[PDB]
């Protein structure tokens, strides 16, 4: 990995710890862009099965 | 008779100014205040965002 630009720095996002047998599906879906020369994000957490 | 003639409107009585802090947190200072500088030669760089 040569050439750089930036590196951010950051603690995990969107995960816990939770112990649990059955259905407990979850969706993440996100957001991906890129506009103005900022890649653009936005999200929305849905836990449903 | 009534003749409307003027209004009285109620002067705001202050103005309350701050920042939401918002995207913060800058390191910004590690870069004056530091150890082993480098030389004329030598080249640095360190992207701040
Ligand atoms: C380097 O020393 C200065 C002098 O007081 C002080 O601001 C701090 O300890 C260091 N600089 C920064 C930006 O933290």
């Amino acid at each position: 990995a040569n050439n750089c630009t930036f590196e951010y720095v950051s603690q995990p996002f969107l995960m816990d710890l939770e112990g649990k047998q059955g259905n407990f599906k979850n969706l993440r879906e996100f957001v991906f862009k890129n506009i103005d020369g900022y890649f653009k994000i936005y999200s929305k957490h849905t836990p449903i099965n | 008779g009534i003749y409307q003639t003027s209004n009285f409107r109620v002067q705001p009585t202050e103005s309350i100014v701050r920042f939401p802090n918002i995207t913060n947190l800058c390191p910004f200072g590690e870069v004056f205040n530091a150890t082993r500088f480098a030389s004329v030669y030598a080249w640095n760089r360190k992207r701040i965002s």
